[PDB]
């Protein structure tokens, strides 16, 4: 209009979420509890000798 | 020792290196954080 150009007002997001990103470290001696498990039945077996005898 | 030169008309130019924007409009917004732990 006349020389001066309009523009369309522009929509705004209402909110927004922060989501930072975090380092992996990735350490394995974490999720090895099984390998303890194993360790606490060890289930060593000795016959007496001499009984049977 | 000195170092010379003649300006010839008595005009000089600065560096001036800060951009010039010229602006056009103002506009105004809202917005939410929004900050959470989980
Ligand atoms: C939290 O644990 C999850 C699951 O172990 C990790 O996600 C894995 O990340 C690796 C490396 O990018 C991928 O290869 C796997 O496919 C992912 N698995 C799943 C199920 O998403 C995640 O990286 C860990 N977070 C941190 C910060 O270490
Ligand atoms: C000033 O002039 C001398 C010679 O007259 C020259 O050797 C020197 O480099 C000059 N200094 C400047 C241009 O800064």
């Amino acid at each position: 209009c006349f020389g001066v150009t309009f523009k369309k007002p522009l929509v705004a997001e209402e909110k927004t979420s922060l989501e930072p990103q975090l380092p992996h470290l990735q350490l394995r001696l974490p999720h090895l509890v099984g390998i303890i498990a194993k360790i606490k039945g060890i289930k060593i077996e000795v016959t007496s000798s001499g009984e049977s005898i | 020792e000195v170092n010379m030169t003649s300006i010839p008309q008595g005009v000089f130019y600065q560096p001036h290196p800060e951009p010039i924007i010229h602006t056009e409009r103002v506009l105004g917004l809202s917005q939410v954080l929004m900050i959470n732990s989980e």
